[PDB]
């Protein structure tokens, strides 16, 4: 893509189309779809050590920002662009699952209902490191809880994923730009 | 209703009816006599440090456009065209001469002024006077230390008289500290609580801590970790409470200067504010600078919150009477290395931010008791606050304000509760003058 | 709107200004006059049988705690914490000792009292007053055979008398069955009707079944089935309306047990029914022991309404003037194998549950009707209830109440409004009496 | 507010309040005193053109049928069931004898009469008075050249009258034409605007063309493009502005009738207009077969807007005072060839139909607009329309109406606004007419 | 999973998840989307006979539950923990699909509007019944109907299908756990 | 089908049922799948002109209608039943295109973010014309701006696609039937 014709993309999403529109292997496309679909099934049943243990590499960094709202034409103001909703390593994740586990959580009483939807798989093995997959998705995640709370989000996921222990594929970077500026969710507190 | 009659809030602050949480017509009436009457949190000067520079921000229901001017000092305007009334800047932030509205092209400069109308000549001839067409401006702006407030009413107090004995306690880290920084872009998140929830929680609620917060006390690991599942009741002289003629009030926690932080911050903060302490002991004294380097929850009246050390700083922007938009900066100090600045703000948005885990514990604690305030049989009853009532006092030879020289208790809901009541039943500022003439009596007795 | 004055139900009550399904002034108001002045439906002793047990339920748009004592007795406490407001429970059903808030962690006993504060010496010293501090408790709370109801208003008529002549008819099958069992949890579903709607159409809408109902008459095959898409109108005599003092009102098809269970159920059914009327015709006389096996469609005023035989039991909660949300549990025989008892639960949601494909038939005239009375032309307009008057009886030598003897007609409308607007009128009970003092007469003019 | 003495709209239409665009008490009262008063469009022979056509339409929040009738006259009826209230048609358009609620059954015919209930004889026996029972008709419904418009007040002017001067520029186009054809379904989108907002726009409103649809203009390629990023004022006389007694207005813009339509089909249509004002000359005049090929962006009083040439019809149908549902139909002339028109309904949905170009160009505005009428600090502020004030005239040669003899301006803004205060402030027609019989002489002062 | 540790996930959660954990057999998945995609075809067209015919085995049980809201540190109360919304054999079926097509249904006129999005397809065949294949998908169905009422549904769906006549396979159980207590849909008066 | 047995079934709902029931190839399934993909990730990253370059054949008919409501049992009225929301030529989408890119475009500033999730996807080669492939895809379209708009849109898509310009595959065909008749949306601005 020619940014400067195509003016409304950025050039972090220039370069990523650009990583899947090159190769294509269907059978990648399919280990990635199972890899996706089993991690949302852990996390769905709430299986939050599970999930640490089966698809989240040690070297993490679990990323998802919100945008301050720019005007397309801004060229001076260089301040802070974006804050990080969530920017965790693996200790960080593991304390946010034992938040979700512990059973002075009053808020998980009575249990919360989770359903997550993944769709638009795609996936490509990166040039230089050839262990390294990047795998992009969009999740619709509806969370319910209390009889009439229901909370749906939804996003796109810049993944890379890597085997590690056993052979085992891990999350070792996930990276979401949410696309709401103003959460009208009560909270982010899901693991998209 | 009438608001000049109607027990809101009871003597001392000791109950306030339910219903103030839920009651549209008090929300309506509260736009005129809180928010349009009192000081408001707009920005910091590091989000609009240069020329130009410019933020949207709310003041109460209404938003406004916060800009730098050439001269270095910073005006406010309703972001409302004075043509047909569409919203001027659609954006949060950014750096301009002026605001062109999309409707019918009015012109408009980062000074409020009319500064261009198209085919002006053509159309109106010399028959528009834009002299009297400027953008609506709020009428006062005044800074403590950065931090950018706004009021809609001339006749307010000055900013630094309104934060009164509040003003004493943020001093040591919001000036004698070098200096604060705002980090932004805040997090955003609409929760489905009255604006008063969260800022009397702010204000002066520590009961709350380990029981509300007892997952994230035990899994965080932070300083304050003893208090999971009310485990431990902190020690005598822990801290203290105090409150202020004009609502604004704060806990004081001896020594917490990592707050909230996981362990992982706790080491590099503590090393860091007790080094500051000891430089700062020889410029205000001990007590001062063992204030800078203690956990202070603050609200500064009517709906802007802090937690100091921690670093979080709230904005319960009111929407109605059960919804409420949060918003989340991190503050940092000034002479902090960068890594360590950077690091602190990401620790604020994990445990306060949007997917706070910390301000998690606390939506349904906010968002059932406001909407209780709605149902039949709980708006005539009493919200209690009277923990502490007939311990405070006032004039104390060390700490200023009503307060109550103990870490947990209700003082700050009492003094931000009788501030509430009096503007509410007052038409303008001197009838909140004459409401409050023996504020600090009626706060201190029994 | 002076509630005094206008009016709402003409004489006799023949009809009904349409806006009573859509004024939200008129909603409040209900709050007042209609839901903390009544009998509401609350759980059944076989969902709360041992000690400790409890359930959640509405009261109008408050939420009440519903507990079992030690002594056996049931009493219930507003969902509300008396110290800062938060709902105390969150949870449908329990079983517990007591209930402890997650704010600030004050615990209340199963019988509403204050019994534990948490570090209260340390706080509170000996200052509060937990003795004054239980939680709101309903007025009132008496049995009907199981069926456990509340009042807030301690001036209301104990819960027989306020039944009225509608118990004669209850109870050949609440009583004299053996007993009957509610089968929890319900199905709960909001609708975007006024809960008036469904009430008028259970207290004594049989002129709708054929044509509202003609698709599931047509598939499901029951026994009221000849009545598909007006096919065919019932023979004489096949059943009879009635209505009462307080409201209550109720249609009888005579024989009808299977109700509007499909041919699955029918044999079954019918020769359980008979076989138990069989040997109630020695106890309670032929004509009772056959109300027993009568399908009976009732609304117990204002808000709980039920067809036995069929065994649906609703409950039409008000959330605002055009919404409300639907509780729907089976109601079964205790002496019923419990095979039966299953499948009959299942076809009562089958039918008239969340996915109830009789409910749906129902759901756009509900919703529809409603809505319509906040239509600007339709406000003033008159709903019709004429059908029958001048054909009811009172004092009847066998069937007691204000009695239409024909299967299909308004009788039960007319009652139900005649109460409604007896009540929007009154300031209290007594008042209400007086405007009821010549309740029958009214309803049986020419 | 006390509509009597509040001034919403200052002398001569200059301003009007801000909140006039988001109070919701107000919008209440204009369901009175504006859509209960006067006329509204419903539909267009073409869409109901053989007996027993019917199709629904809003009339304010309420809704009607508007079915032919067997003699070629079309009467309205609201869409409520004279039983108990339930919505009796639930389709959009159709051909039908009558309507049967699927409530109870009862059947009304297309003549609005109670025709049939179910089981009549056997169930009210000769009681029911259904001469008395028919649906509730809307008592005015004229036509102008096919369009076919409704008014609940028996009192109003008729509908020629109503148009007062705005009739005169219309004709060319809705008479002499040939007559035109409305082009079914519309396109039906809700936006979160006040009614007014797009009225106000299509009225008289060339201002913002340049301005707000800058990208249309320049990526559409229409006759109207010079004007993109106001690059371009238009000529000298390039066209005028009209207004009139009961607030019906319109800009013209001199031979533009192609219109908003793209290059695609601008040399066709200038063709076919230019070939039917050569014949027109003859008949009606130079000036006036010119306005039958000239762009008229009218408002039909109070929310029918219509862009002529360009062949867009709109209603703008209130829901509440940020709530408008937005009906976009095309209107072609009859003697056009098929083909092409065909290919002008697809170009006006195209431009101003739910994913119209053109049409998302205004959206921010109108919403935004509407929206800051509830902000505490805008709602007593003034918008403004004085742009032209002091250079209308009334009673020219050749042009009716109160009339700016300019392209852009606010002429119709103000006369718009002027019938809305006149009605606002009145009970009733008579006090109307008393309000409004100086209606130029305060239009043109100065 | 170890459900002692893993403290928010239900026994019976966990025994889901090692179904599907196991054995991946890739065609499998796709043979289960082929089927899931070709029945929400079927449904959301309103071939309510069709579906029947090919895509429902006459042993079936269909139930949709819903589970009252209980405290997680409940022990105690043991009464009926959930109600059926659902739970048909085959003639019950065929009842509610006669009472979509009967033409004095008046809430099917105007024709409602149905769309639904399968995802998250998981398949793994019995251990002991070779001829029965388990099936998990996740449904987002939504109902527009009346100019201005759309209902969206969101659930995951528990199925079991067998082949049966001429070698077809069918539906011989959905279970389907509904996440929202109270329904904010007007009812749950869909094929999920 | 038969559609005077399964009554609320469409003559052109049931031939598009024909359509993908017979053969089936898993491989077409499977690049159409990539195809709508790839299409989905440009448009979201607002590549509007990639779009067209890359994913829209030159003969291209985008259509979405809105079906007036009419009644089931209707047999006489037979005036228009429809009208076209979209019914663009390639030139009137590049009208489109440009008026979304065009700086003075106020409404898209600041940035829109728009997240597509494509589901159901089905696929089959015409019988006649070898070279032309039918593809039927289900969308969910969530457009968020401003802080607290968001929209979502929902639709079932009936495509054919057909090789051009160095043998890639471009749309040559978009149709849509709306399935919610009044929009709540705030307009229809949006490529579904
Ligand atoms: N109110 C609070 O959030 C708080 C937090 C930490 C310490 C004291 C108070
Ligand atoms: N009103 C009812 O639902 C009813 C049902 C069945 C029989 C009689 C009445
Ligand atoms: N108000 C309008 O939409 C307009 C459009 C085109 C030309 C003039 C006015
Ligand atoms: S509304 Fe801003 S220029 Fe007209
Ligand atoms: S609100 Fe319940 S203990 Fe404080
Ligand atoms: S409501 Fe229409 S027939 Fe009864
Ligand atoms: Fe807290
Ligand atoms: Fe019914
Ligand atoms: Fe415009």
């Amino acid at each position: 893509i020619n940014i400067q014709e195509d003016k409304l993309v950025s050039a972090h999403d220039a370069e990523e189309i650009l990583r899947f529109f090159n190769c294509h292997d269907s059978a990648l496309q399919q280990e990635a779809t199972t890899l996706l679909t089993q991690e949302a099934h852990l996390l769905d049943i709430q299986a939050y050590r599970a999930w640490l243990e089966h698809c989240v590499g040690s070297e993490v960094q679990y990323q998802v920002i919100s945008r301050e709202l720019r005007a397309a034409s801004e060229r001076r103001y260089k301040l802070n662009e974006a804050m990080n909703v969530y920017n965790e390593n693996f200790q960080q994740l593991k304390v946010r699952v034992e938040h979700q586990l512990d059973p002075q959580n009053w808020g998980n009483s009575p249990k919360l209902r989770f359903t997550r939807f993944i769709t638009n798989v795609q996936a490509a093995m990166d040039v230089n490191d050839k262990e390294l997959l990047h795998i992009r998705s969009n999740v619709i995640l509806h969370r319910a809880r209390r009889g009439n709370q229901v909370d749906v989000f939804y996003a796109a996921r810049e993944d890379k994923w890597k085997r590690g222990e056993g052979g085992v594929r891990k999350l070792v970077q996930r990276f979401v730009d949410y696309p709401e500026r103003i959460l009208q969710t009560h909270n982010l507190m899901v693991f998209l | 209703m009438n608001y000049n009659n109607k027990i809101l809030v009871s003597e001392s602050g000791l109950s306030q009816k339910h219903l103030i949480h839920g009651d549209e017509e008090l929300f309506q009436h509260e736009l005129k006599t809180i928010f349009a009457r009192n000081w408001l949190f707009l920005t910091h000067d590091s989000l609009i440090p240069a020329p130009g520079d410019y933020v949207t921000a709310k003041m109460g229901i209404d938003e406004v456009i916060v800009s730098r001017q050439n001269d270095g000092s910073i005006r406010a305007f309703l972001n409302v065209c004075r043509h047909r009334g569409k919203t001027l800047v659609s954006v949060e932030a950014g750096n301009a001469k002026g605001f062109v509205c999309s409707y019918h092209g009015w012109g408009f400069g980062s000074n409020g002024e009319l500064q261009s109308v198209p085919f002006e000549k053509d159309l109106y001839g010399e028959s528009l006077n834009k002299k009297c067409l400027g953008l609506k401006e709020v009428a006062r702006v005044e800074s403590f230390h950065g931090f950018i407030y706004g009021c809609f009413d001339q006749e307010a107090p000055p900013l630094m008289d309104y934060l009164g004995d509040a003003a004493w306690y943020l001093e040591p880290m919001f000036k004698h500290s070098g200096g604060l920084e705002l980090v932004g872009p805040p997090g955003k998140v609409v929760i489905k609580a009255n604006w008063k929830a969260p800022a009397e929680n702010f204000v002066g609620d520590a009961y709350h801590v380990g029981w509300t917060h007892a997952s994230s006390l035990r899994s965080g690991e932070s300083i304050f970790s003893s208090l999971a599942g009310n485990a431990a009741l902190p020690p005598e002289g822990a801290g203290l409470q105090m409150t202020s003629k004009y609502g604004s009030g704060m806990g004081v926690l001896w020594d917490g200067y990592s707050g909230v932080h996981s362990a992982d911050l706790v080491p590099e903060l503590m090393a860091f504010g007790g080094a500051k302490q000891e430089r700062l002991n020889k410029e205000i004294g001990d007590v001062r600078a063992r204030i800078y380097r203690s956990h202070l929850n603050c609200t500064v009246f009517p709906n802007n919150s802090m937690l100091t050390c921690s670093g979080v700083f709230k904005v319960w922007n009111p929407i109605d009477a059960n919804t409420t938009e949060v918003w989340t900066y991190a503050i940092v100090e000034k002479d902090m290395p960068e890594d360590l600045k950077r690091r602190l703000a990401d620790s604020v948005q994990r445990t306060f931010g949007p997917a706070g885990f910390w301000e998690s514990d606390d939506n349904d604690n906010m968002e059932t008791a406001s909407q209780n305030g709605k149902k039949y049989q709980s708006r005539d009853s009493d919200l209690l606050s009277n923990l502490g009532f007939g311990e405070d006092v006032y004039g104390d030879a060390v700490y200023p304000g009503v307060v109550g020289k103990s870490a947990i208790g209700e003082t700050s809901y009492r003094g931000f509760y009788r501030a509430y009541q009096a503007h509410v039943s007052s038409s303008n500022w001197a009838e909140f003058e004459h409401a409050s003439s023996t504020w600090h009596t009626e706060l201190t007795k029994t």
